[PDB]
RNA sequence: CGAUAGAAGAAGCUGUUGGAAAGCAGCGCGCAAAAGGGUGAUAGCCCCGUAUUUGAAAUUGUUUUCAUACCUAGCGAGAUCCCUGAGUAGCUCGGAAAACGUUAUUUUGAGUGAAUCUGCCCAGACCAUUGGGUAAGCCUAAAUACUAAUUAGUGACCGAUAGCGAAACAGUACCGUGAGGGAAAGGUGAAAAGAACCCAGAGAUGGGAGUGAAAUAGAUUCUGAAACCAUAUGCCUACAACGUGUCAGAGCACAUUAAUGUGUGAUGGCGUGCGUUUUGAAGUAUGAGCCGGCGAGUUAUGAUAGCAAGCGUUAGUUAACCA
RNA sequence: UUGUGGUAGACGAGCGUUGUAUUGGAGUUGAAGUCAAAGCGUGAGCAUUGGUGGAUCCAAUACAAGUGAGAAUGCCGGCA
């Protein structure tokens, strides 16, 4: 009862190598190497998915504090102004996108006056 | 399988398990032993639960 | 059922893999650990082997059997509590072999046993009898004749 | 239960027969039936597959490599299961019986049960020994009778106890139909056929056999 | 009764796409046969064959009967008449077989050596009684292992890396002097129906051309995967410190299992392989060039534990053996 | 409500392939195999389509594996 699994192994390696593409040179030509490349790429993609949300808030803090200190006030001042009175849910990204919205940031700065 | 000839010569089997063993140290000198030890070692006992895992697999 | 719908109920219990696959685990020694004598192929301990410790049999004295070279004669024992389930009356070896309490192509000495009182008088033809069993069967109005 | 005899005219007989309630099953156990049909399927091997072990293969006693100075595997044996010499280390052997012991108590209980269902499956049509008389071994008349009985949908089994010759002179040129003795039948055979004809005389004997 | 030669043996047309129809569909028949094989793609009815009906001059095998060789033959009675298997049984020195590592019993290399069925042997030292049989001569079909093969058939057998080393002209080629060890590899096609004829070229070879349904069937002749070699559509790369990629993303060219699409990325952030064994390796610890197949927890028996079932308080269950 | 770090290791539930067996179907009006493309899946996998391809398969269920390849200074073969 000889049982051959050549076709099964070939199909498995084919579907494994189908994921790997666009590598450097011959790297997307070896099954064993491409396996490690795919696994490492997946792990690093998970890491980037975990940390991009971590760094985007800091990016928006930079991009908004630029405008704030251009008006003569730190990002800390804006956070305090939001904190004590008239607490808003407007996100740091959306408040950063208000820069992309013309004639809007002035409305916020005049509104937060107290 | 076969039953260990050397082992079976020293352990009896009672109802519902409780393999009966023997007591050693009856060889040489009574004066090295006390009266209670001499009168109690004559009684025979049964291997412990921890020992039972090493007795059940033996036979 | 049918050969297209043949299904079990609780059969096909879980198995163990010892040399196939690691994503599902159990592709290594699979329960033997790493770097051990038992972990090697056919690595185990002999029943008398205890890692260097003296085997248990050679640490304790041995039994002595006066019935050495002698085979004890077996005795079919008739306990009153158990034979109460038996409906046989006027007991003799001829009737017992018909009820397969003893093999038909065999004859063995019969012993009476058990103080469990019964409530019917019968005829007993046995070879041995216990004193308390004898009292129990004589007080039950049954007749007992000892055979030899 | 009750069943009506069928005739050579392709129709049931106008006289039904009473069947004792002691034959119809009242405790349906199909897992024992599954085991019985397995044991019918089991013990069907022929010991045709085999393999050679490490010592069963031939070859010289040469050592491919010495104790040292080799940049590859030590390879101290001339033949190995992974070498080109072949031979699976375990493989099949012509000694694996693969036979399962079954007790006749549960087997007979399940057999009586399945016979009860098959006699009450509506697929059975009672026949007799008389109609096969004046008939010959020609499969033409047999095929015509089956077409009238429209039993070609499933394999038709012919339980035989008196060995009418015309029955075995037929059912060989056709695929679905076959003949076997009352004892020779099996639960697997009964369920696989799903169509059958019963002589009127083996009823009492089958019920006594239970 | 067979075998070693052999014979007979039933049942279709139309259309269909297809080179080719037997497949497919309709209308028919068929029988001891619709087992199987071949016949242009898997034919119950094209052919062989099969079931079935039969046949052996000569040779050879098996069984029975008959005439017959050879063999064996009962019952009594008298008699302290004679005999019944000697270097024999045995005892001792070393042994061995016996489950037995020398113990009843049996055998002897060495020594010794009875009685005559009134006797002996044995009844695991031995002794008495008792029981049984009288060694010291021989033969023995029957159930028994086994296939080297023949005949017919089968394979919940392997399909050219497997299966005998050997599908192929295989223990051949080949090696060591030599004992000895010990190779690889099958598939055109349907019929060669083998590429006619022409052109370049010395030819090989190639291109048209033809046979052929098809030359993605051209002898490297079922297909032609992976590793590897090029080739160009489009994009990018010659200030460039990255286990080489991720998250994004300008622009460019497109347009799919139509979907926030694909390819690709000037540039920003981030990021020191896989198994391995160790307390542990990006490791200057080891292995791995890569690719393709192959490649390593089975089985026979028995026990235990778990779950389910059958039976179930003397039931269950048969080992073996037989149909 | 606890939740979904984890080696050894324990435990549970499944998938893929071959064959056997029954119920089915497709197939020179193209099967498998192969390559490719811009799918579905928690994954074992399942597809769909294009063409090579030229005659085999797939679907549902139990039974049994020479059953599931990432290395073994792994075996052979091919290739730099």
């Amino acid at each position: 009862m000889r049982i051959k699994g050549g076709k099964q192994t070939r199909v498995r390696r084919k579907k494994w190598l189908k994921q790997a593409s666009g590598s450097f040179g011959t790297r997307h030509a070896s099954y064993k190497v491409a396996k490690q490349t795919v696994i490492q790429a997946a792990k690093y993609a998970y890491r980037d998915r975990r940390n991009k949300k971590r760094d985007f808030r800091s990016l928006w803090i930079l991009r908004l504090n630029a405008a704030l200190r251009e008006q003569g006030m730190t990002y800390s001042v804006f956070i305090n102004l939001l904190k004590k009175h008239n607490i808003e849910i407007n996100r740091k990204v959306l408040s950063e996108l208000a820069i992309k919205e013309p004639s809007k940031f002035n409305l916020i700065v005049q509104k937060v006056k107290s | 399988m076969k039953v260990k000839s050397a082992a079976k010569k020293r352990f009896k089997l009672t109802k519902s398990g409780q393999i009966k063993r023997k007591h050693a140290y009856t060889s040489h000198l009574a004066p090295h032993k006390t009266t209670k030890q001499k009168r109690h070692l004559r009684k025979q006992g049964t291997v412990s639960a921890s020992d039972f895992k090493r007795i059940g697999n033996l036979i | 059922l049918n050969q297209l719908k043949s299904v079990p109920k609780a059969r096909n219990h879980k198995t163990k893999t010892l040399g196939r696959g690691h994503g599902s685990g159990l592709g290594k020694t699979s329960g033997r650990g790493q770097k051990g004598q038992k972990a090697r192929k056919s690595g185990l301990t002999r029943p008398g082997f205890e890692g260097g410790q003296t085997p248990l049999y050679r640490r304790l004295p041995k039994f002595g059997n006066a019935r050495k070279g002698f085979l004890k004669q077996e005795w079919v024992v008739l306990n009153l509590n158990k034979i109460a389930k038996l409906k046989l009356d006027k007991i003799n070896r001829a009737s017992l072999i018909e009820k397969q309490v003893i093999s038909a192509k065999s004859q063995l000495p019969i012993k009476l046993i058990g103080h469990t009182k019964l409530e019917k008088p019968l005829h007993f033809e046995v070879h041995k009898v216990s004193k308390q069993a004898l009292k129990a069967v004589e007080n039950a109005n049954g007749s007992v004749k000892l055979l030899e | 239960a009750k069943l009506k005899l069928i005739k050579i005219d392709g129709s049931f007989e106008t006289e039904p027969v009473k069947l004792s309630p002691g034959l119809i099953a009242k405790e349906l156990k199909q897992q024992p039936v599954f085991d019985a049909v397995l044991v019918e399927q089991a013990s069907w091997r022929q010991g045709t597959h085999s393999i050679l072990t490490k010592g069963e293969v031939r070859g010289g006693g040469k050592k491919p490599y010495k104790q040292k100075h080799t940049g590859k595997a030590r390879q101290g044996s001339t033949r190995n299961p992974h070498f080109v010499g072949g031979g699976i280390v375990f493989g099949p052997k012509p000694n694996r019986n693969y036979s399962l012991k079954l007790n006749k108590k549960a087997h007979t209980a399940a057999l009586h049960t399945v016979w009860s269902e098959k006699l009450a499956s509506d697929n059975t049509h009672l026949v007799d020994q008389n109609l096969f008389n004046k008939t010959e071994g020609k499969t033409k008349v047999m095929m015509q009778f089956l077409k009238s009985a429209k039993l070609l949908d499933k394999n038709v089994l012919f339980v035989v106890n008196t060995l009418n010759t015309n029955l075995e002179q037929s059912t060989s040129n056709i695929k679905n139909v076959q003949v076997k003795h009352l004892d020779k039948v099996s639960v697997r055979d009964l369920m696989l056929a799903n169509a059958l004809l019963v002589e009127k005389e083996v009823l009492k004997a089958l019920e006594g056999k239970f």
